[PDB]
């Protein structure tokens, strides 16, 4: 598993508090948070989940939850 | 006795204070490692923490967020230092732990908090060399909602003609802030690129540290809070100005320093900007 941010397509499914959770949750993925202003979610994902998600009509992207540092 | 750090004079903040403008009622989110609100030279009005292992935003194990907070709004009194906008309301939005590290999702949660609680100004004295779609979206949303977002340009120095400006400072919606010394020279660590917007003092910047003490640090991160505080001053004098108007004044009235690749529009002058 890794720390990821999963983003959703404006309306081509998944945004809804529940179908969003569902979308990730049913690919092994796990959700830590659903963003209020961003159509996205912080999640924990194996490699399989990533491939499935990226190919979901509801998913616009699957990016790594990167680590910043004090500038 | 109170000392006025050189950078505070360098951007001409004291002229605003003499006019009677000090950032009163302007809400400024310090999206950082927390603020030690027990410091006698600071007032902290609220905040929240999105660091899972450190959920109290009023504790700062790094010292970074407390130091940034004091450049922005260290109280005008008889002790310690003086911030650019000493009457501003500071919010501790903790997204970095005691090592000064944070996940992008935590940072996003902090930015969303700032949006939901109607912050006027966001200071992000942080960045990384990696872009994030979710991050851009959230910073763009904060700006389209009317919030001024000042971001450290980064401390990766220069690399031929390639931009070393980090994220979220690289994104157009933010004001990317580089660092100059007290001679208005670019600090050699200050990141460079066409994304740079302005410069501010970022060398040997004295400010507040947890435990009621004081100390100097260097960085585009120390430069940034000068610009966030400048924004607070400008809005306390022009409460109808939008974030785009604040930004335009800071950049259009900046003191030219040279090639914009290394200096952006140059050194902020809050006195000129708030005319
Ligand atoms: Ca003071
Ligand atoms: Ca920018």
């Amino acid at each position: 598993e890794k720390k990821y941010i999963v983003g959703f397509k404006q309306t081509m499914s998944a945004m809804s508090s529940a179908k969003k959770k569902d979308v990730i949750s049913q690919k092994g993925g796990k959700v830590e948070k659903q963003f209020k202003y961003v159509n996205a979610a912080a999640a924990t994902l194996d490699e399989k989940a990533v491939k499935e998600l990226k190919k979901d009509p509801s998913v616009a992207y699957v990016e790594e939850d990167h680590i910043a540092h004090e500038y | 006795a109170q000392s006025v750090p050189y950078g505070i004079s360098q951007i001409k903040a004291p002229a605003l204070h003499s006019q009677g403008y000090t950032g009163s009622n302007v809400k400024v989110a310090v999206i950082d490692s927390g603020i030690d609100s027990s410091h006698p030279d600071l007032n902290v009005r609220g905040g929240a923490s999105f660091v899972p292992s450190e959920t109290n935003p009023y504790q700062d194990g790094s010292s970074h967020g407390t130091h940034v907070a004091g450049t922005i709004a260290a109280l005008n009194n008889s002790i310690g230092v003086l911030g650019v906008s000493p009457s501003a309301s500071l919010y501790a939005v903790k997204v970095l732990d005691s090592t000064g590290s944070g996940q992008y999702s935590w940072i996003i949660n902090g930015i969303e908090w700032a949006i939901s609680n109607n912050m006027d100004v966001i200071n992000m004295s942080l960045g990384g060399p990696t872009g994030s779609t979710a991050l851009k979206t959230v910073v763009d949303k904060a700006v389209s909602s009317g919030i001024v977002v000042a971001a450290a340009a980064g401390n990766e120095g220069s690399s031929g003609s390639t931009s070393t400006v980090g994220y979220p400072a690289k994104y157009p919606s933010t004001i990317a802030v580089g660092a100059v010394n007290s001679s208005n020279q670019r600090a050699s660590f200050s990141s460079a690129g066409s994304e740079l917007d302005v410069m501010a003092p970022g060398v040997s910047i004295q400010s507040t540290l947890p435990g009621g003490t004081y100390g100097a640090y260097n960085g585009t991160c120390m430069a940034t809070p000068h610009v966030a505080g400048a924004a607070a001053l400008i809005l306390s004098k022009h409460p109808t100005w939008t974030n785009a108007q604040v930004r335009d004044r800071l950049e259009s009235t900046a003191t030219y320093l040279g090639n914009s690749f290394y200096y952006g529009k140059g050194l902020i002058n809050v006195q000129a900007a708030a005319q």
